[PDB]
C-alpha cells in the first residue's frame, strides 16, 4: 500500500 | 463545545497525554477545544492536531476499505451496505469537522508560509478523505477542493520554504498520491515524486544531522511509492 | 436502547462485519442491543460478546495504566489525575454495562454447563477489571464478587466439564491472574495453574486433532505464566 | 507482562 505522508 | 470550559492549557496537556495513552478520538476533542479557543496553534500543537486527527480519520478509513470490499464482493440483504454507509457517514462527519475547524478560522489567520502550508495541506488531505468515498453529484467538485487547496499550498511552499523542508515533502507526498489514485493521473503523481525527491537530494548538503534525518525519512517515503508505480 | 429496531440476526451479523472491520465499539453495541433481544446466546454468539467487550475493556485498561504511571510519578496540575479518572470512569461504565448484560438476564437463563460457566467467568472477568482499578470503601466487596463469580464457574466446570475443555481452561487460567494479581495470593495462582496445566495434559489423548490445538494453545498461556511467576 | 485468556 502506498505512502501518504501521516503513515 | 465540551471543552468550553477547560483551559487552553489543560486540553494541550491532555491531548499529549491521551496519544501517550493512544486515546485519539479523546486527544482530538481536546485539540478541537484548543483551537476554539481561538488563538493561533504553535508548531508543536498544529502536529497534535495533525496526529489526533490523522488516527482517528485512518481507523475510519481502513474499516470503510474492508467493508467495501466485502460490499463489493456481495455484488458480484442491507446490512453490508448499511454498515459500510454508517462508518461512511461518520468519517464525512470527521472530516467536516477538521475542514470547518480549518476554515473558522485556522487557514485565513495563517500567515506565516509554515503554518499557511501546513493547514491547506491539511484542507487537501481532509477533502481527498471525502473523494476517498464520494460517488454522487458533488464528487467532481470534492476532487477540486482537494486539488485547489494542494495547489496553493505547493505554490507556496516553492516560494517560501527549502526543498527539504519536511512540510513540503509530506505535502507533494500526499498531492502525488492525490494525482495517483483520486485524480487518475499516474503520471503526474510520478513526475511529481520524481521531481520532489531529486530537488531534495540536491538540497541535503545545507542541513544539519538531525534535519538530514528528517527530511531522508519522508525522501524514502517518496522513494518507495516511486518503486511501486513503476 | 438505540438498537431496539434492529433484527437480531442483523445486529449478529453486523457485530461479524465489526470485527473484520476491527471497529470494537460497535461490535459491542451491536451485541449489547442482540442480548437485549431476551433471547438466550448460542456459542458463537457468546464469543461475539466476548470479543467485542474485551477489545473495549482492553483499551480502557491499557490506557489507564499509561495514565496511572504516569500520575504515579508525579507524585514522587490537576490534569493528569483529571484525565486518568475520565478513562477509568469510561472503564467502570463499560463493566458495568457488562455486568447488567449477565445479571439481566444472561446468567438466570443459562443451564447448560457451557453457557453458566461462560457467563459466570466473564462476571468474574468484569468485577475484576472495576478491582484493578478500585480504591475506597467497596475495593474488598468488589474482590469478592469476582471471587464468588469464577468460584461457582470453577465448581461448576470441574463437575461438568473435561479438564481439557478451552473454556474451563481460560475460566481456571484468569482465576489464577486473580489470585496473583488482585487477590495477593501467588501461591494459590501457581498451584492453581500447575494442577490445571498437569491434569489437561493428561486429558490430551481423549481429543481430535483440532481440539488437541485448541486445548494446548491455552496451555501454553497458563505454562507461560508459571514462567514467569516462578 | 502474564496473560489472561482474552489475550
Ligand atoms: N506529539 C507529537 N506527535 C509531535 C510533537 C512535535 C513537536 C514539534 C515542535 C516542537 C516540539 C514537538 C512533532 C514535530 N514533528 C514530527 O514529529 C514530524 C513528523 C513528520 C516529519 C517531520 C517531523 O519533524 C520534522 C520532520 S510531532
Ligand atoms: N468471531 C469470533 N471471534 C469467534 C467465533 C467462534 C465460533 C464458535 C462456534 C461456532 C462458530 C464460531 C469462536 C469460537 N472460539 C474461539 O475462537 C476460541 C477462543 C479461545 C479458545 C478456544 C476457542 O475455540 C475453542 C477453543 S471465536
Ligand atoms: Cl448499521
Ligand atoms: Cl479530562
Amino acid at each position: 500500500r502506498r505512502f501518504s505522508a501521516g503513515m | 463545545g465540551a471543552m468550553g470550559s477547560m483551559e487552553r492549557a489543560s486540553l494541550i496537556q491532555k491531548a499529549k497525554l491521551a496519544e501517550q495513552a493512544e486515546r485519539y478520538e479523546d486527544m482530538a476533542a481536546f485539540m478541537k477545544g484548543a483551537v476554539e479557543k481561538g488563538e493561533e496553534l504553535s508548531c508543536e500543537e498544529r502536529n497534535l492536531l495533525s496526529v489526533a486527527y490523522k488516527n482517528v480519520v485512518g481507523g475510519q478509513r481502513a474499516a470503510w476499505r474492508v467493508l467495501s470490499s466485502i460490499e463489493q464482493k456481495s455484488n458480484e440483504g442491507p446490512e453490508v451496505r448499511e454498515y459500510r454507509e454508517k462508518v461512511e457517514t461518520e468519517l464525512q462527519g470527521v472530516c467536516d469537522t477538521v475542514l470547518g475547524l480549518l476554515d473558522s478560522h485556522l487557514i485565513k489567520e495563517a500567515g506565516d508560509a509554515e503554518s499557511r502550508v501546513f493547514y491547506l495541506k491539511m484542507k487537501g488531505d481532509y477533502y481527498r478523505y471525502l473523494a476517498e468515498v464520494a460517488t454522487g453529484d458533488d464528487k467532481k467538485r470534492i476532487i477540486d477542493s482537494a486539488r485547489s487547496a494542494y495547489q496553493e499550498a505547493m505554490d507556496i511552499s516553492k516560494k517560501e520554504m527549502p526543498p527539504t523542508n519536511p512540510i513540503r515533502l509530506g505535502l507533494a507526498l500526499n498531492f502525488s498520491v492525490f494525482h495517483y489514485e483520486i485524480a487518475n493521473s499516474p503520471e503526474e503523481a510520478i513526475s511529481l515524486a520524481k521531481t520532489t525527491f531529486d530537488e531534495a537530494m540536491a538540497d541535503l548538503h545545507t542541513l544539519s544531522e538531525d534535519s538530514y534525518k528528517d527530511s531522508t525519512l519522508i525522501m524514502q517515503l517518496l522513494r518507495d511509492n516511486l518503486t511501486l508505480w513503476t
